[PDB]
């Protein structure tokens, strides 16, 4: 109407996090800030910020929500079990849920799918390490999951192979969440790349052990899968030898990447510089490239229609009367932003995304190349 | 005298007006009121809702509802959505969840006032691989629906690197029932033993098309983790020799399992099954066989614990239950030796991983 | 090697699983073609198909 007004949902800290509530605020003051004619609707970014990954939180925030009349709901960014429940309810009231972070639900296809997710897909990821292991020779890997949700996350890597000693056998990391016998096993069986995958601090602590069991060497390759690879930052794991390699989608050459970089760089020390800063993490990028997404579908719309919000109650199931309209302008539109290209498919995921690859150096990042969506590893 | 009840938040069935959980659900309270031994000075009264499928924000609304009503338990539901919505809402308002199928359960989720039923899929594979290395297989293939994860095979998947096994993973069609192109996979590549790890209704399917392919000779056999192996028909296939060797839980060598099965069979409570699908009838199933110890374990739980009452409890309103602690406490140590062997906890997770499971096997009989 | 049918059914069973225990494989079968039928229905589930 005369503001399009949309809900953030930051499962983020406020102190020393990703940064999620600056970079939405960040990107709202670039858009209200780019003075076009005529003066158009407002963009206003309405934020709540989530305590628990709990479903039964998160109705209320939704509840707490819907009357705002807002035209989407962005995130939650790091919350896999929050993300099934606002996607529920937005699918049932028909409004757009600009998911940001990964889906570790099984995510039926026949569930109500209206929900499009800026994050790679747990598919796509899985063929890059497919396709980076094809690269390699298939050599006898094994990989290292973090919690079981490990195996559902990369579910069609493990189908295309044996599992076996030989080709890839699978290892989780157990409550102890110490490493150590875990590499012993892997040095035993003269097994030469380990995929890990975890969040970035398992990540961290997988190396520094591996580090010390001294496996860390010239033979050993670690696709690391853990898609915040730019911000993890090793120090005395990293050797010219050692050959980390991870996946990070950040397009450092859109003007805005360096600006945006010292805006999370100010506000980190200010809330704390207890640690050094190790860069944006990349929800602060999916959520700021993604208030671009729902800007722009929205203001196509607002077009080609004119969009008016109701006080939507989830009580009454009263439904956003354009919803699926603003789907069908969500799933064409792109924006080549700090995640790079953002386009989507029809069943609402990302396609034509680049996954730049990145093998670590002793200070750093060397890009090896890019593992594209559709013309697989042109690297 | 003492009025109780409880909740059910059921699926819609277009197998008729009630589904074979529904089903047993109310003739689980009836059974436990016309017992004398159980809950004497008291009574069930049961507020069974349904939902459609896939439907989680529906499911959280019934449940405010009923929990607004006042219950002290809410059953079912089955699907892994619905069933973790109602999840959080129960752990919150501190009245235990009882489940009944394997739902997948995320392993960040704290939430502890909720107890499972099934047997837990990881011992359960736990013993599939105690299985395969009995019959000394080298090479298996794992065959799943992809609605299920390989989550619940994990512990299959964690097997190939402490043994000797060259597993391979494959999945079945899962928008069809005929999966002959991948049946031709497995048969070109000689992959002779299979762990078909599906809902039995696809597995009456599979095997069919099995027969047809003519991969049912006396060279493969199958391993199947449906625990409803036994009420699956076997007659076109007995003389084969296909070696299947599957799981069950019931006890139908007791007689009062064998006598409840009869009652809920001849008492034309479930739906006929048509014989196109190679299926049985009169078979209680698993599904619905734990529902009725459902009801009781935590009808046990009732008769130890006299003093709570139900409370109307508001969602978001309202503070935990005032009784949540001590009913949820009754519940995980119930050892109740019901229809499918007895049910006690692992008081860790309040899942259930002891259990003591029946192999069976297909004989020329 | 020369086996009867058995005139007394159709239920050749017995006569399928002695074709099947000595490795027999290749079989000229000569009935009429209901008994045809018959047989192969009784072959299928025998697991000779």
């Amino acid at each position: 109407l005369s503001s399009l007004r949309m809900a953030a949902i930051l499962d983020d800290q406020t102190v020393c996090g990703r940064g999620e509530r600056l970079a939405l605020a960040l990107a709202r003051e670039q858009i209200n800030g780019i003075i076009e004619v005529p003066a158009k609707a407002r963009v206003e970014v309405d934020i709540f910020e989530l305590q628990r990954d709990s479903q039964y939180e998160t109705t209320d925030t939704m509840c707490q929500i819907l009357p705002k009349g807002v035209v989407s709901v962005l995130g939650p960014s790091s919350s896999p079990a929050s993300a099934s429940t606002v996607s529920h309810i937005c699918g049932e009231k028909e409004i757009p849920h600009i998911k940001v972070g990964p889906e570790e639900t099984p995510r039926l296809q026949y569930l109500r799918f209206a929900s499009v997710s800026l994050y790679p897909s747990n598919e796509d990821v899985s063929l890059a390490v497919s396709r980076i292991l094809k690269s390699f020779n298939y050599p006898s890997a094994s990989l290292i999951c973090a919690k079981a949700e490990c195996l559902l996350r990369l579910e069609e890597l493990v189908r295309g192979f044996l599992i076996s000693k030989e080709t890839l056998s699978v290892r989780m990391l157990d409550d102890s969440r110490d490493p150590t016998p875990l590499l012993k096993e892997i040095r035993d069986d003269k097994v030469s790349t380990i995929i890990i995958d975890a969040n970035a601090s398992i990540s961290h602590l997988v190396l520094r052990k591996a580090s010390e069991l001294g496996m860390t060497s010239a033979f050993y390759k670690y696709i690391l899968t853990t898609m915040d690879f730019p911000i993890l930052h090793l120090d005395g794991i990293v050797e010219d030898s050692s050959n980390i390699l991870g996946f990070s989608m950040f397009n450092t050459s859109h003007p805005f990447y360096p600006e945006f970089v010292r805006s999370l760089n100010m506000s980190w020390r200010e809330n704390c510089e207890a640690s050094t800063y190790p860069g944006p993490a990349l929800s602060a990028a999916l959520m700021f490239d993604a208030v671009h997404v729902v800007v722009s579908a929205v203001r196509e719309l607002n077009r080609s229609q004119e969009i008016g919000v109701k006080p939507l109650a989830c009580t009454s199931a009263n439904i956003w009367p354009h919803g699926t309209s603003l789907m069908n302008y969500l799933r064409m539109v792109e924006y080549d932003g700090l995640t790079g290209r953002v386009e989507f498919n029809s069943k609402g995921q990302r396609t034509n995304y680049t996954l730049r690859i990145l093998e670590k150096s002793r200070q750093g990042h060397r890009e090896i190349g890019v593992w594209y969506s559709n013309r697989t590893l042109a690297m | 005298t003492h009025v109780l009840r409880f909740g059910g938040i059921f699926e819609y069935v277009e197998s008729g007006p009630m589904g074979a959980e529904e089903l047993a659900f109310r003739f689980a309270v009836n059974t436990i009121n016309r017992n004398r031994t159980l809950l004497p000075n008291t009574t069930l009264t049961y507020d069974t809702q349904k939902i459609n499928l896939y439907d989680s924000f529906e499911a959280s609304k019934k449940a405010c509802d009923q929990l607004s009503l006042g219950v002290a338990a809410i059953f079912g539901p089955s699907h892994s959505s619905s069933a973790n919505a109602v999840q959080s809402i129960c752990n919150a308002l501190g009245v235990p969840h009882i489940q009944t199928r394997w739902k997948h359960q995320v392993s960040d989720n704290k939430d502890s006032f909720y107890v499972s039923l099934y047997p837990d899929f990881s011992s359960l594979s736990r013993a599939i691989l105690d299985l395969v290395q009995f019959f000394k297989w080298k090479t298996v293939t794992v065959v799943y629906d992809d609605s299920t994860g390989l989550i619940r095979l994990q512990e299959l998947i964690k097997a190939p690197s402490r043994y000797n096994l060259r597993l391979k993973i494959r999945q079945l069609p899962a928008d069809t029932k005929d999966a002959k192109p991948l049946l031709k996979e497995m048969k070109r590549g000689k992959e002779f033993h299979v762990i078909f790890d599906c809902s039995h209704e696809m597995a009456a399917g599979i095997l069919k098309q099995a027969l047809a392919m003519g991969m049912m000779t006396e060279y493969y056999h199958y391993i199947f983790t449906t625990l409803d192996l036994f009420a699956l028909d076997v007659e076109p296939y007995r003389y084969s020799g296909v070696n299947m060797t599957g799981f069950r839980i019931l006890n139908t060598e007791n007689t009062q399992v064998s006598s409840i099965i009869e009652k809920w069979s001849m008492e034309r409570l479930q739906a006929p099954p048509k014989p196109d699908s190679g299926l049985l009838d009169g078979f209680m199933t698993t599904d619905a066989a734990l529902m009725y110890d459902a009801v009781h374990v935590v009808s046990v739980a009732v008769q130890q614990f006299p003093q709570m009452t139900v409370s109307s409890l508001q969602c978001n309103r309202h503070k935990p239950w005032r009784f949540g602690t001590r009913f949820m406490s009754l519940i995980k140590e119930a050892h109740w030796e019901g229809l499918t062997g007895r049910i006690t906890f692992n008081k860790t997770n309040g899942l259930r991983t002891d259990f003591d499971l029946d192999v069976i096997s297909l004989k020329e009989e």
